C-alpha cells in the first residue's frame, strides 16, 4: 500500500485531504481507504480536486473515528459492489455488507444503453391493482413515478407490486421472471424491519432484495443506495432477466446530494440544489431500459417514489422527475381519506405506454374503462350531492370504483372477469354496498358449482391456470365468450336471489355491524 | 508546425481547468484527451479564461478516472462536426461521433459548430411562405420560411405523425432535407421514433433518407445537451448554404434546452437571476435563434416544442421563446378524441405572417372569415347546449352547417400513416385549397353532406367520395327493395 | 364569467408570489455565499519576481 | 436454406440455431434450456419455432425445474409463457407439433377442463387434435365425474347462512 | 453522551396498543407501546397541554421510568411541570421517584439547546438497556433542537440550504431519530412535539420528521379556533399501527 | 427604444457576472439611474440653446396585462405619459389596441392644435360616457 496524502479537515460526513510531498496523481471518482486505526478502515470517495493541491472526499463509514493527521491510502479504482444471483435472499448495505437480523464486482456508475441496445416495450408488469393494470398500465422497462403526500399508499403500492410476483415467478420459467430490488433511502430502520418480516412472512424475498441506507447512515451512502440497486439490476439486464427497482425515496437522496454539494462548496441553485441534480437523477433513471434481442432481451423497470407537500407539483424535483419518467401515478389525500384506496387521480396520472404493454384481453377492457370513466367524470362532476342518477355510466363507474378499492394485490384472472361484468352491465342490479361481497362469491366461492348449475364444460373460477388462455386467446374469442356470459349470468341470478334478498332483511343492530365488517373484510382479502 | 498541449489542474464535476505554457486558445476551443485514460474518448470546450495560462473547460462526457496533470491536446479549433449527403439517415452526437452503430460516415468536409449568424446583407427581409401541403397549417398558420414555430402537444395527439408528414412534404415539395434535435429526449421515445422513421421510410437505409438525427439524451451532461441544437444547426446550415435549399429543424423541448443552459451556468458559478434560469438566458437563446433565419441562399425554418411549467406563460423562458417565435401549432386531445387529425385548434392558435402586406389578399380574407365563422360557431354551440338548435334562426343554422363542414374538412389523411391505416394521403396545393375554402364560404358547394368532408383533401377529391357514398346508399336501397320484394 | 375573471388574477398573483419567494430564497443563499467568500482570506502568492 | 432475418433496426440476424437445439435437448432440467435462449439472444442468433418446440419438449420430458424442488412449480404456465413470448413479443405462432406437447401435458396432469380448452383452440385455429389424446381427456373427465373429482369439495360445501367473517373464513 | 444507533438486529417492533384515556387518540391514532409519537403544531394549539395530560395519564400507571426533555421550552411551563409532578408525588425525594427532568430552555445557548435531547437519551437508554425497564421519553420540542443547529451552521461556515436551515439537517435529525427506538432489551414509548412555523407543512423539518415517526398527531388553528380541543384534524393525521390486524376490526 | 426591458436584461447579465448585489426582480438597483441617464437626455431645449428637441418613444413589454411590473413602473416614473395596448382588444379585433383609460398624455394638451384640441375634448367626454354606459348595463 502506498498513500497519497493525509487528512486535513472534516465537516461531519465530508472530509478533505492534503497530498504528500511525493505528488502523485489521483483520479476523480476513485475509492480512498483511510486508516483510522490499525485494523478498522474508513472507506471513502474522491469528489473534487483543486489547483493548489487538495481533495474533497465523501466518507462512507466510520465517520466518528476520523481524526486529523491520519494516513490516507488510495485504490486507483472506481467504487464497485458484489454482484450476482447470490444476493437475492439477503438484506444489504450499499457497500455490499450483509446486514444481520434478529466472485464478481460491478460498478456503481455505468453508462446507460443507447437506443440501439434497447427495444420498444411490449410486455406488461402486473402490479395486481385493477387501477394501475387497466388505465395506466406498467410495462417492463417502463420507469413510472409515484407521487403523493405522506401516508397515502406509495410504499404499499410499490410493495404489493412485489408481492404479486411471488405466485407467478414460481410457476413460470426463471428467464421471464421479473425479480425486484427495493431501495430505502433515509427510511426508519423499523420500517425496514417490518418490510423484512412481511416479505419473509409471504416468501416474497426469494425474488426481492433490499438496499438499505437509513437515516443514521452517511449522506454518501444515501447518495449511493440507488446506484447500488441499479448495479444489481444491470447484471439481470445483461443476463436477459427481468428486474424491478423501487426507490423510497429520491427526495431524501436529493437532500443528501444538497448536503454534500453545499458542504463541498459547490454552487447552489433552485431550492438550494446544484444545477446537475436533474442530471443526477438522469444518471439513474435512464439506466432503466427494455434491452434488445441482441442484448438478452432483459429489462429493468423503475418505480421511483417522490413525496409531495400540500399536493405541490410545481416543485423543482417533482417537475424534473415528471420530465424524466415515462408516465406517473399521483395519489391524493383527499381521496385516501374518502375511502378511495389506492387514492389515484386518473387525470393527472398518465401512461404514455398506452396499449403496447397491455395484453389482447386487456386492450378492450381498459379502453372500455377509459370510455366509461371519461364520461363518469363529466356526469359525476355536474350532479349534485343528493341527486339520484340511474344511468349505466354512473352505475358502472361507481361499481368499478368499488372494485378498484382493495387492500393488497389481485390475481389477473380475478382482475379481468370482475371488470368485464361491469363494462358489459352484469354488475348493475347489485347494490353499491355489496359489490366486494359479490366479487368474493364470484372469485373464491362458486355459486353455480354449489347450487348445481354445472352447464359449463371448462369455465370455472377455481383452477387459476385459465388466465394463461385468457392472455393468449382473449375473452372476446368465440369459445370463451358464451361460457363466460353463462357463468356470469348464473352467478348474478343466484346472488340476486339468495343473498341480496337476505341482506336487506337484516334490520337489526348487531347484524348490520357484522355485515359492515363482512364487507370491509371482503375488501381486504379480495 | 506542431500542436498545443496542456495539463489538467483541477476537476469539479463537468468543469475542468487546464494549465498551458503558451498563449491560451480562444473560447469554445476543443481540447481532447485520449481514450486510454478515461476508458472512452473525452472532449472539453474552453469557456472561461482565469489567467494568462489557465483555461476553464466544460466537459461533454464523463470525466471519471481522469487523473491529474494528464496531457490534453488542443484541436486547433472548435468542435468540427460532419456535414453532407453522408450525414443523412444517421445519428450523431455533439462531437459528430455516430452512435447508431451503422458503421462510419463517409464525409468530405467537416465544418465547425459555432458558426456566426448571417449578416444583415445576407439576410432577406422579404417574408415568404412555405407551402406545407397541409391545408390546416396553410390556411390559418402559414409557415414562414426562415421562421420559428412553437408546437404544443403532449402524448397521443399525433405529434410524431405531424412532424413526419412535415418532413415528407418539405422533402418532396421543396426538395429540401430536414433535421431533428432531441435535447434531453427520453431514450424510449428515441427508440419509438427511430423505428417509426424506418417503418415510414423517411429514413430508407437501403435508399434515400430525408432527415438528419441528433440525439442528446438525458444521460448526457448539460455541456452536451446545451450544444446539441448547435450541432443540428451546423448540420442544417450546410444544406441551407451549400445545397441552396429549404430545411426544417425540429427541436425537442426548448424548456429542456433552457434547463441545460441553466445547469451549465450553474456549474460555471453564474448567479441565477430569476426562478433558477441562467442570467444569460436571452443571450444564449438569441445566439441560437439569430442563426435560424432566411437568406438569399436558402432557408432554415425551426419547429420547437415548448414545455410550459405550471401552465404559466409569464415565465421568462417561455416569454423569451415567444419573443422569437412566429407561429403556434397548438394541439388538443378533444378534437383528437373527436376524430379530427391533424388535431389543430385554429382559434387558440395564432401566427405572425397573417397580413396581406406579407401574403396575398384572398388567403387572408378567407382565413379571417373562417376564424369569424368558427368563433360564431363556438358561440352558437354554447347556445345550443343551453337552448337547442331549434331555437336558432334559419341564418344561424346555415353557418353552423358550414362551420361543421369546415371542421370536418380539416380532417386530413397522411402519407406517413398510409401503410398503418390504409387510406391514401393527399398533398394539396395552396391556391387549390384557397379556392376550395372560398367555394365552401361562398356557399357554392353546400349540397355536399357533412361526413363526406371527413378525412379527405381537396374539393376535387372529396367529390369522388361523395359519389361513392351516394352509389353505396343507392346500392343498399336497391338491395333492400329487392330483398323485400322477393319475399 | 366573473369567477373566471377572478381565477385568472388569483393564479397570476399566486405564480407571482411563488416566483418572488423563489428569487428571494435564491438571493438569500447568494448573499450568504458572498459573505462567506468575503470571510475567507486571500493567500500569499510568493514567487520569484526578479 | 434458411431465409434472411433482420433485427428491428435492420441489422442482419443469424439463422444457424442448430447446435443450440442439441444444447437444449441435453438439458437435464427444463430451466437450463431456458438459460440457453439467453446465450442465443446475446449471440445475435435468436430461437426459431423448432427451438421453442425443443424447449417445450424438454419442459414436458424433464422431471423438475431445478435440482432441488420448488414450491408452486408448474409446467403448464411455463409452456404458456413461452407461447405468449413466441406470439406477442416475437410474432411467431405455434403449430400442431406444439399444441401436441401442450395437450399431452394437460392429459398427464389430468386437467381435463384446460384440455377441452386446448381442443377448442386447436379447433378454432384449424388444427386436428389427436383422437388418442381426445379419448384420454374424455376418459379422465368421465373418471373424475364418477369419483367426484369433477369439482373440489370446498366448493360443494354448503355456504354459511350467517354473514360472519369467521363463518366465511376470510 | 453520543453513542451509535441500535443495529437492525438489536431493534424490535412489537405491535402493542397504549391506552391514553383521550378520545381522539383512542380511535384515530391508537398509540403503540414502544413506538414514536409526534405532536405537530404551531404556537398556541395545545401540544404541551397534550404532553402534560399524557404524562398525567400514562406515567402514573407506568411501572417503568420516564424522562422529560425541555428543549427551548418556556421556563414557566418547566416550573409548572416540576410543581405538578411534585404535587402528584411522581417526584418523591424522601421516597422514590421515577422521572428524570432535563432542561435546556430558551435562555440557554444553541450548543446546549442542541445537546439536551442527547442528554435525555443518555438517561433513557440506561433504563432501557441495563435496567431492562420500559421508558417514557417526552420531548418538548424537536424544532428548537433543529433551529439551535441552524443558528450555528452559518457561524461554522456551512452554506445554508433552502428556507434558512442547516445543510446537515436531515442527517442531524436522523442521528437522533434512529437512537430513539425500542430494542430487544426494553421499549421507549417516545413522544415528541414539533413547531410548524406559520402553519406551513411544506417546511422541510416537518417534511423530514414525518417519515421518522409512527403516530403523526397533528393540530390545527382551524379546529382550535372553533372551540374544539384537542384541536386534532383526523383527516390530516394518520398513524402507522392503524392496521386491520394490529387493532380490532370493528 | 425596442426595448428597455432587454436593455435591463443585458445590464443584469453584466451585473450578475460581476456579482453585484441584486434586488427586486433580480435587478441590481441602479437600473433606475440606468434609464434616467437615457431618458433625461430627451428634452425640449430652450431658446437660449436653439429650441431643438429630442422626443423619445420607448417600448416596454408587459406580462399578462400587468402594469405593476417593476420595470414598467420605474419607466412610468420617468416618462411624460403612457400609451397602453391591450392584448384583450388586439385579440378582440381592435387595432391599435389602445386603452384610453390606462393611457394619458400629461403635457400634450399645450401642443395639441385647437382644431384637434376641441375634437379631442368632445371625444374624451364621449368616451368617458361610453365607458360607463357600456359597463353599467352588463347585458342586462
Ligand atoms: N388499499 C388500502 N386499504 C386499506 N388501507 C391501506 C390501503 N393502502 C394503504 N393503506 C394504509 O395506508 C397506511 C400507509 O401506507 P404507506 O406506508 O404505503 O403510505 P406512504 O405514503 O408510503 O407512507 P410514508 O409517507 O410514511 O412513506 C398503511 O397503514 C396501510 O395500511
Ligand atoms: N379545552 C380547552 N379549553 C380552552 N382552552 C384550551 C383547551 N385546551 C387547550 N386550551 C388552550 O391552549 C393554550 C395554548 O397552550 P400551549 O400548550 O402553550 O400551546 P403549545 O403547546 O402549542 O405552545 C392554553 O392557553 C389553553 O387555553
Ligand atoms: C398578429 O401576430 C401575432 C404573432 O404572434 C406570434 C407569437 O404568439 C405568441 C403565442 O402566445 C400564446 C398565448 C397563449 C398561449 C396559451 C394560453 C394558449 C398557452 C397555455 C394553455 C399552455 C398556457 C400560448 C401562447
Ligand atoms: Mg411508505
Ligand atoms: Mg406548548
Amino acid at each position: 500500500k502506498q498513500k497519497i496524502g493525509f487528512v486535513h479537515g472534516i465537516d461531519g460526513t465530508i472530509a478533505t485531504i492534503a497530498p504528500a510531498a511525493s505528488k502523485v496523481t489521483v483520479p476523480y471518482n476513485t475509492v480512498l481507504e483511510i486508516a483510522v486505526s490499525a485494523t478498522n478502515i474508513a472507506n471513502a470517495l474522491v469528489f473534487n480536486l483543486e489547483k493548489d493541491g487538495s481533495i474533497g472526499v465523501i466518507l462512507l463509514d466510520n465517520i466518528s473515528e476520523v481524526r486529523s493527521g491520519q494516513d490516507v491510502y488510495a485504490t486507483g479504482s472506481l467504487l464497485k459492489i458484489p454482484v450476482g444471483f447470490h444476493m437475492l435472499g439477503k438484506i444489504i448495505n450499499p457497500l455490499g455488507k450483509e446486514i444481520p437480523t434478529g466472485t464478481k464486482l460491478g460498478l456503481v456508475e455505468e453508462m446507460a444503453p443507447n437506443i440501439v441496445s434497447r427495444q420498444p416495450v411490449n410486455y406488461n408488469l402486473l402490479t395486481g391493482y385493477k387501477v394501475i393494470d387497466t388505465l395506466i398500465p406498467v410495462g417492463r422497462g417502463q420507469r413510472e413515478l409515484i407521487l403523493g403526500d405522506r401516508q397515502t399508499g406509495k410504499t404499499s403500492i410499490a410493495l404489493s407490486t412485489i408481492l404479486n410476483q411471488t405466485k407467478v415467478n414460481n410457476e413460470i420459467l426463471s428467464k421471464n421472471n421479473v425479480l425486484s430490488v427495493y431501495v430505502s433511502i433515509g427510511q426508519r430502520c423499523s420500517n425496514v424491519a417490518r418490510i423484512h418480516r412481511l416479505l419473509t412472512e409471504y416468501d416474497a424475498m426469494k425474488y426481492c432484495t433490499i438496499v438499505a441506507a437509513t437515516a443514521a447512515d452517511p449522506a454518501g451512502l444515501q447518495y449511493l443506495a440507488p446506484y447500488a440497486g441499479t448495479t444489481l439490476g444491470e447484471e439481470f439486464r445483461n443476463s436477459g432477466r427481468h428486474i424491478l427497482l423501487v426507490y423510497d425515496d429520491l427526495s431524501k437522496q436529493a437532500v443528501s446530494y444538497r448536503q454534500i454539494s453545499l458542504l463541498l462548496r459547490r454552487p447552489p441553485g433552485r431550492e438550494a440544489y446544484p444545477g446537475d441534480v436533474f442530471y443526477l437523477h438522469s444518471r439513474l433513471l435512464e439506466r432503466s431500459a427494455m434491452m434488445s434481442p441482441q442484448k438478452g432481451s432483459g429489462s429493468l423497470t423503475s418505480l421511483p417514489i417522490v413525496e409531495t407537500l400540500s399536493n405541490d407539483v410545481t416543485a423543482y424535483i417533482v417537475t424534473n422527475v415528471i420530465s424524466i419518467t415515462d408516465g406517473q401515478i399521483y395519489l391524493d389525500a383527499k381521496l385516501f381519506t374518502g375511502g378511495q384506496r389506492p387514492a389515484v387521480n386518473i387525470g393527472l396520472s398518465v401512461s404514455r405506454v398506452g396499449s403496447s404493454a397491455q395484453n389482447k384481453a386487456m386492450k378492450k377492457v381498459g379502453g372500455a374503462l377509459k370510455m366509461l370513466m371519461g364520461e363518469y367524470r363529466k356526469m359525476a362532476g355536474e350532479q349534485t350531492s343528493g341527486s339520484q342518477n340511474v344511468s349505466p355510466v354512473m352505475i358502472r363507474g361507481a361499481r368499478c370504483l368499488q372494485l378498484f378499492n382493495q387492500k393488497g394485490p389481485s390475481y389477473f384472472m380475478d382482475a379481468i372477469v370482475a371488470l368485464y361484468a361491469v363494462t358489459n352491465g352484469y354488475m348493475d342490479d347489485v347494490k353499491l354496498q355489496y359489490s366486494k361481497f359479490y366479487e368474493f362469491l364470484l372469485l373464491n366461492k362458486d355459486l353455480p358449482v354449489l347450487y348445481g348449475q354445472v352447464n359449463n364444460k371448462y369455465f370455472y373460477m377455481y383452477n387459476k391456470n385459465l388466465n394463461y388462455f385468457i392472455r393468449y386467446f382473449g375473452l372476446n374469442h368465440e369459445i370463451l365468450e358464451p361460457e363466460l356470459k353463462k357463468y356470469i349470468e348464473i352467478h348474478t341470478n343466484l346472488f340476486l336471489d339468495n343473498y341480496q334478498s337476505r341482506m336487506n332483511e337484516l334490520k337489526s343492530d348487531e347484524d348490520l355491524v357484522q355485515l359492515k365488517n363482512l364487507l370491509y373484510a371482503c375488501k381486504r382479502t379480495v | 508546425d506542431v500542436k498545443q498541449v496542456g495539463y489538467v489542474q483541477q476537476i469539479i464535476g463537468a468543469v475542468v481547468d487546464v494549465t498551458f505554457t503558451d498563449s491560451v486558445p480562444p473560447v469554445l476551443t476543443a481540447l481532447t484527451v485520449d481514450a486510454k485514460e478515461t476508458g472512452t474518448l473525452l472532449t472539453m470546450e474552453i469557456v472561461q479564461h482565469l489567467d494568462t495560462k489557465t483555461a476553464r473547460c466544460i466537459c461533454m462526457s464523463s470525466t471519471d478516472m481522469l487523473r491529474l496533470r494528464t496531457p490534453v491536446v488542443n484541436t486547433g479549433s472548435q468542435i468540427t462536426v460532419p456535414v453532407g449527403e453522408a450525414t443523412l439517415g444517421r445519428i450523431f452526437n455533439v462531437m459528430g461521433d455516430a452512435i447508431d452503430q451503422r458503421g462510419p460516415v463517409k464525409n468530405k468536409v467537416r465544418w465547425p459548430i459555432h458558426r456566426k449568424a448571417p449578416t444583415l446583407a445576407e439576410q432577406s427581409g422579404k417574408d415568404e411562405v412555405l407551402v406545407t401541403g397541409i391545408k390546416v397549417i396553410d390556411l390559418i398558420l402559414p409557415y414562414c420560411k426562415g421562421g420559428k414555430i412553437g408546437l404544443f402537444g403532449g402524448a397521443g395527439v399525433g405529434k410524431t405523425v405531424i412532424i413526419m408528414e412535415l418532413i415528407n412534404n418539405v422533402a418532396k415539395g421543396h426538395g429540401g432535407y430536414s433535421v431533428f434535435a432531441g435535447v434531453g429526449e427520453r431514450t424510449r421515445e428515441g427508440t419509438d421514433l427511430y423505428l417509426e422513421m424506418m417503418g415510414s421510410k423517411v429514413i430508407d437505409l437501403q435508399g434515400d433518407s430525408k432527415c438528419v438525427l441528433v440525439y442528446g439524451q438525458m444521460n448526457e451532461p448539460p455541456g452536451a445537451r446545451a450544444r446539441v441544437a448547435q450541432t443540428a444547426l451546423t448540420m442544417a446550415e450546410y444544406f441551407r448554404d451549400e445545397a441552396g435549399q429549404d430545411v426544417l429543424l425540429f427541436v425537442d423541448n426548448v424548456f429542456r434546452f433552457t434547463q441545460a443552459n441553466s445547469e451549465v451556468s450553474a456549474l460555471l458559478g453564474r448567479i441565477p437571476a430569476a426562478v433558477g434560469y441562467q442570467p444569460t438566458l436571452a443571450e444564449d437563446l438569441g445566439m441560437l435563434q439569430e442563426r435560424i433565419t432566411s437568406t438569399v441562399k436558402g432557408s432554415i425554418t425551426s419547429v420547437q416544442a415548448v414545455y410550459v411549467p405550471a401552465d404559466d406563460i409569464t415565465d421568462p423562458a417561455p416569454a423569451t421563446t415567444f419573443s422569437h417565435l412566429d407561429a403556434t401549432t397548438v394541439l388538443s386531445r378533444s378534437v383528437a378524441e373527436a376524430g379530427i387529425y391533424p388535431a389543430v385548434e385554429p382559434l387558440e392558435c395564432a401566427s405572425r405572417i397573417m397580413d396581406p402586406d406579407a401574403i396575398d389578399v384572398n388567403h387572408y380574407n378567407v382565413a379571417m372569415d373562417i376564424v369569424e365563422m368558427l368563433t360564431k360557431y363556438k358561440e352558437l354551440q354554447d347556445i345550443i347546449a343551453v337552448l337547442g338548435i331549434d331555437e336558432l334562426s334559419e341564418e344561424d343554422k346555415l353557418i353552423v352547417d358550414r362551420a361543421r363542414k369546415v371542421a370536418k374538412f380539416m380532417s386530413q389523411p397522411f402519407a406517413v400513416a398510409e401503410v398503418f391505416t390504409g387510406m391514401k394521403g393527399y398533398y394539396v396545393q395552396l391556391e387549390d385549397c384557397v379556392s376550395d375554402f372560398g367555394s365552401l364560404l361562398m356557399g357554392q358547394c353546400d349540397n355536399i353532406p357533412e361526413m363526406a368532408f371527413y378525412m379527405v383533401g381537396g374539393l376535387d377529391s372529396v367529390k369522388e367520395k361523395a359519389a361513392k357514398m351516394a352509389a353505396e346508399a343507392a346500392a343498399m336501397r336497391e338491395r333492400a327493395r329487392k330483398a323485400a320484394e322477393a319475399k | 364569467g366573473n369567477i373566471t375573471g377572478l381565477m385568472q388574477l388569483a393564479d397570476y398573483t399566486y405564480n407571482k408570489t411563488r416566483k418572488e419567494l423563489i428569487t428571494a430564497e435564491l438571493l438569500e443563499i447568494i448573499g450568504t455565499m458572498t459573505a462567506m467568500h468575503a470571510g475567507k482570506k486571500v493567500g500569499l502568492k510568493k514567487t520569484e519576481f526578479w | 436454406a434458411g431465409g434472411k432475418r433482420y433485427d428491428l433496426f435492420g441489422y442482419e440476424v443469424s439463422v444457424a440455431t442448430g447446435p443450440f437445439i442439441e444444447e437444449i435437448k441435453k438439458a437435464q432440467f427444463y430451466d437450463d434450456a431456458g438459460e440457453v435462449i439467453v446465450k442465443m439472444n446475446l449471440a445475435n442468433t435468436p430461437p426459431d419455432l423448432q427451438t421453442y418446440n425443443a424447449v417445450l419438449e424438454r419442459i414436458l420430458n424433464c422431471k423438475s425445474k431445478r435440482s432441488q424442488p420448488v414450491k408452486g412449480e408448474n409446467k403448464f404456465a411455463a409452456m404458456m409463457d413461452i407461447l405468449e413470448e413466441m406470439d406477442a413479443r416475437s410474432g411467431i405462432k405455434p403449430n400442431a407439433e406444439s399444441w401436441g406437447y401442450v395437450l399431452k401435458e394437460l392429459v398427464q396432469a389430468g386437467d381435463f377442463r384446460l384440455g377441452w380448452v386446448c381442443i377448442a383452440g386447436m379447433k378454432s385455429l384449424g388444427i386436428t387434435p389427436d383422437q388418442a389424446l381426445v379419448d384420454a381427456n374424455e376418459a379422465n373427465a368421465a373418471k373424475a365425474k364418477a369419483a367426484g373429482t369433477d369439482f373440489p369439495a370446498y366448493l360443494k360445501k354448503a355456504a354459511p347462512e350467517s354473514f360472519d367473517t369467521k363463518a366465511w373464513g376470510i
